DNA sequence: ATCGATGTATATATCTGACTCGTGCCTGGAGACTAGGGAGTAATCCCCTTGGCGGTTAAAACGCGGGGGACAGCGCGTACGTGCGTTTAAGCGGTGCTAGAGCTGTCTACGACCAATTGAGCGGCCTCGGCACCGGGATTCTGAT
DNA sequence: ATCAGAATCCCGGTGCCGAGGCCGCTCAATTGGTCGTAGACAGCTCTAGCACCGCTTAAACGCACGTACGCGCTGTCCCCCGCGTTTTAACCGCCAAGGGGATTACTCCCTAGTCTCCAGGCACGAGTCAGATATATACATCGAT
């Protein structure tokens, strides 16, 4: 609850290469500039890490900007997990929409999205059970263009739970049916728009 | 006086039975 | 030639350094300490002394402005998270705590 | 002519009324001699152990810590 | 006319950061010479063991927290590695 | 028409007193006997001098090593429901401490 | 009629079976479980993942304190004259060891 | 469904029977419990020690075993 | 140039000594080690290894097997105080208990 | 993968020395893995205990002695000093 | 063939009582 | 008594130069010379006391022949000593009723007895109670010459044996008064000269 | 002491699957030869340990009396054991699959090391006052009123 | 409950030796610089650990029966505690003396160190027979009778 939210910066930033964390620190934003300006770079990168760990828990994180954080990672690394793309068949709800049927009946469970502007949602969601607080480093990813009918999904080792994301995109999205393609990988930017322009 | 720690010298607090 | 001053006293500590990391190569524990283990390890002896010291709120009951060893088995005994790094190495002119069970007593 | 008749009849009640005992039977008296010489062989057979090894023929204080370490009991304040 | 150092200055000196207006006498400068010399080679017959098994030939300060944390029991442990750390960031200052 | 005490009463006194003093409970000369007799058993008849430190070690030890031991006996004995002490109770205190108190 | 031993009679085959058996005797999953519950508590949230040698470690070492720790109190118990155990006999034989077990 | 309760009852029961014990009170079955849980406490806390500053993210045998030596119980037989 | 004469072969040994010489030197146990120090660890762990499989064996003929499983071992080196003194910190694994009934728990 | 070295072949050939027509087991093959470095530590462990004592900087094939004469209890010790011995006389004499 | 080596393979050799 | 015994000859033979231990052992003769040429004289001083004492082991010695290395090492090292003189006053009856004489009060006492040609009788005393063996580590030595009123004594530090070792030495001797003169040196043989010639 | 009921050690198949022995191959032993340097070994020296001795005296030895706890016997009631019918999840194989252990390169900060200060810490030294003993009254328990 | 009767303590007092400085002093930190190099970081691979998925069955759960052990109650009796006295060695000085740590100089052996090999130990692979079931039973054992 609050070693956790810490603990999980601490780990997402620890896999980040040591010239562009100030990058990323920049896109994230959640402390200052100011507080930036202690981060002694030519040490190594556990100390980088405790660094900005005391820093987010000087100004009291949560997980909002952690999921941001995590998101972010993904907006500058997609090519580590794997992607695959799925087709549907027959907006500014469907972020309220989405967060419906997921609370269905898999209730203590966190998602969130961010948006590009292409149509392009990048959303997180890092499951659990109704028993236990849900994990937040089995998370999941869908980015989706709303204008086309693809969508891909980079769905971690939680299985049993690609049926019930991929039917909560059907029925929140104004479509019927979805099908798993079956080209995947995990070199995300290549394969972006490979349905596309054939 | 520069120390003054920041602790709690509680009790040989026993276990065996609990805490 | 400039003005010289201590590792010690550059790190604010009271434990020696330079004692520290003469003991530390020259008594067989690696082939190569850093530079800033020693350091640390004075801080760590540091901490651990003046928190057998504060010893002090023992001796306030015996109204002695001396300290001397029962004073010292009274609280290493009397503290737990200092009880356990010494409980089974003992002091000499120790003294056990003041004990006696329940059932002992009369009524 | 005995010798080890000098832990006395009291000398171990005044041990056990240092350890919380309100009552003594007449046997731990012969009895816990036994335990005190057994516990003082085997200090002493690491201990002139130690001091042989030295090439000395004296039993030096720091050659008892060095044996009752060995046993798992140091004994602080001979250093 | 040879010399067989001590921690007795030291100890005499973390004693006025604690305790201005208290003695010790020379028993208890023992007990609490030997309890450094107890403790400072527990934490280094620790600390190399511990660099040992990771084939490293060196002993860092983190080898010293590492031993630091598992060494001494609980919250006592919580504190001490504060106290090495804030100090060593005043080694890297000067 | 003297004073006899309760039997049993005389103890508490002398517990109290002897849990706040720190001297010692074995004479130095028939301790320093019976530790002079073991390095004749154990050094093949060549007689060791004895620092007269270690000797105060020794005699140090020994009773905080042997009232650890009979403190708790005392408390094995007392958890059987009986106030006094036995053989077979420092036999138990004894047994259930493995080979350290013997290394 | 049925046939029903006196009671102690199947528990005596049950030792001579079982200290014969050199097999764990507690079954892997809930230790399991109950070993992976507590890397939650220490670690500060995230999980460690567990070589399936270390599971048969700490299965192992589980058995190699208990095991002794209720056989010790057992006997504490037999010192008491009575046949059964009880939690006075597990704390005092938890009580006879100094810190060695936390130490 | 309560995690702790997987050390089940006849699991305590031929554990205490491997002992060598006749018959065992209604209570043990919270105090066995106890004690394993404090003992495991006291031993992945150094499994976990040593592995987190190994920077590596899972717990090998041998820094299992490293841990239960430190604590006082070698275990051989794991390399 | 010389003959090809292992350093166990100058003393009739089993174990290695040229092993034993730089687990000396590099696992930092001094600065130097002198040259009868292996000589002599490795007679030490020849004869200790020895008084354990002679006994493990004396029990595996006990149970009328050839392959010397952990329980033989447990069963001998836990029966016979010459060992069990220097062994009472070690668990084994998988290594059982003696057989070991308390006094009267036995009807009658 | 690429080099794990360990004592597997010396312990069978020492229970081929003793017994003929035994096989031993993995496991038991771990245990006496284990056993042999762990005697062996120890061993060492009090060799430099007692290089650090008496001020040498070296440990010799006397302060083996004293270490093994330490730890062994009794009657078993005596005859490591006899394997010992008549080790090292018959290196020193070849 | 040459091992067996010569000790005196004993007892448990309780202690707690002496011996 | 058993192996004491072997021991007190390592220790004997441990306060030697390393240079002159075969002159000595061949001057001994208890061990045969055929095994002395199998101990190496290259080793530290305890292996060469070592290996000596396993051959005086195997050649089984008792109790003589260890005094005979006590005295024959005194015989050449007299000044490792410190020399008393006693002047008195009015050889095999003269040692048989040393021997009947001294077992007077204190009964377990080893004595021994070694003759030169010049009156020279060197006296070995290894004292002890009653209840105590004798102890070799404490012994006292008589330097006697029968046509002197002159005696020769190493003062032990087992004090108090020293009257009755004096008055069982005159009383042993043909005479009646003793007295202690008042010089003592470390030297014996200044001594010796200086009263064999005055 | 039976005999009925029940585990079990004994024994002939069988079907493994962990030995174990084969086999190149290297990377760690091993000769060969310095060198410097640490330890052996005389050699002296002062210190402190043992040895007595006298003489106090505070503990030991013993004893003796009486009483308070250990043990023994006995009721009684329950909480245990024990099978039995169930039911549930542990473990069985099997499939992904993937995080992440390991393994190479390749730097680059950084710690070993050598020298010159040079003062911080150490061995005597010496006051002096905090503390080790009386002591006398002034209290707190306590055993039988 | 009270009241003498003991332990104790505490306010005051005196003597004394061990702490707290003090002071010369000297050898070990420290600055300053050089240079191999240990490991930090990045990148690649493959492997074992995890998440299911079904299944199937052996153990876990509850329950009814019932008994025997743990506990309370006498009781009794005798072993140990508490003085009283009376012996006796522990202790405290005190002398001494010499055995032996503890140092110092000097001098060899010997072991670290660097090549130069080169082959014992090791990582893969195949053929296993030593066990692991598995009937079954022949025989031991429990317990009524």
């Amino acid at each position: 609850m609050d070693e956790v939210i810490v603990e999980y910066i601490r780990r997402t930033v620890l896999k980040i290469p040591r010239d562009e964390i100030m990058a990323v620190l920049q896109k994230w934003g959640f402390l200052s500039e100011a507080q930036l300006q202690t981060i002694n770079f030519r040490q190594t990168k556990e100390g980088i890490s405790h660094s900005v760990a005391q820093l987010c828990e000087e100004s009291s994180a949560d997980l909002k900007q952690a999921a941001l954080l995590d998101i972010i990672y993904n907006h500058i690394y997609p090519n580590k997990r794997v992607w695959s793309v799925y087709h549907m068949n027959k907006f500014r709800d469907f972020k309220k929409k989405f967060r419906r049927q997921i609370q269905s009946a898999l209730i203590n469970v966190t998602i969130n999205f961010r948006e590009y502007e292409d149509n392009a949602i990048w959303i997180r969601i890092a499951w659990g059970t109704p028993y236990t607080k849900p994990n937040q480093y089995k998370t999941s990813y869908v980015v989706y263009h709303s204008q086309t009918p693809y969508v891909f999904i980079s769905a971690s080792v939680l299985r049993s739970n690609l049926p019930l994301l991929c039917q909560a995109m059907v029925v929140a999205s104004n479509y019927h049916d979805i099908h798993e393609m079956e080209l995947r990988s995990h070199c995300l930017n290549s394969l972006k728009d490979i349905v596309f322009k054939r | 006086n520069v120390r003054r720690t920041k602790r709690i010298r509680l009790k040989p607090l026993e276990y065996w039975r609990g805490e | 030639r400039a003005k010289a001053k201590t590792r010690s006293s550059r790190a604010g500590l009271q434990f020696p350094v330079g004692r520290v990391h003469r003991l530390l190569r020259k008594g067989n524990y690696s082939e190569r300490v850093g530079a800033g283990a020693p350091v640390y390890l004075a801080a760590v002896l540091e901490y651990l002394t003046a928190e057998i010291l504060e010893a002090g709120n023992a001796a306030r009951d015996n109204k002695k402005t001396r300290i001397i060893p029962r004073h010292l088995q009274l609280a290493i005994r009397n503290d737990e998270e200092l009880n356990k790094l010494l409980g089974r190495v003992t002091i000499a002119q120790g003294g056990v705590l003041p004990n006696i069970q329940a059932v002992l007593l009369p009524k | 002519r005995d010798n080890i008749q000098g832990i006395t009849k009291p000398a171990i009640r005044r041990l056990a009324r240092r350890g919380g005992v309100k009552r003594i039977s007449g046997l731990i008296y012969e009895e816990t001699r036994g335990v005190l010489k057994v516990f003082l062989e085997n200090v002493i057979r690491d201990a002139v152990t130690y001091t042989e090894h030295a090439k000395r023929k004296t039993v030096t204080a720091m050659d008892v810590v060095y044996a009752l370490k060995r046993q798992g009991r140091t004994l602080y304040g001979f250093g | 006319r040879s010399r067989k150092e001590s921690y007795s200055i030291y100890v005499y000196k973390v004693l006025k950061q604690v305790h201005p207006d208290t003695g010790i006498s020379s028993k208890a400068m023992g007990i609490m010479n030997s309890f450094v010399n107890d403790i400072f080679e527990r934490i280094a017959g620790e600390a190399s063991r511990l660099a040992h098994y990771n084939k490293r030939s060196t002993i860092t300060s983190r080898e010293i927290q590492t031993a630091v944390r598992l060494l001494l029991p609980g919250e006592l442990a919580k504190h001490a590695v504060s106290e090495g750390t804030k100090a060593v960031t005043k080694y890297t200052s000067s | 028409k003297p004073h006899r005490y309760r039997p049993g009463t005389v103890a508490l006194r002398e517990i109290r007193r002897y849990q706040k003093s720190t001297e010692l409970l074995i004479r130095r000369q028939p301790f320093a006997r019976v530790v002079r007799e073991i390095c004749l058993l154990f050094t093949r008849g060549v007689d060791y001098r004895w620092q007269a430190m270690a000797l105060l070690a020794l005699q140090e030890a020994a009773e905080a090593f042997l009232v650890h031991l009979l403190e708790d006996a005392y408390l094995c004995s007392l958890h059987a429901r009986r106030v006094t002490l036995y053989p077979k109770d420092l036999q138990l205190a004894r047994r259930l401490r493995g080979l350290q108190g013997e290394g």
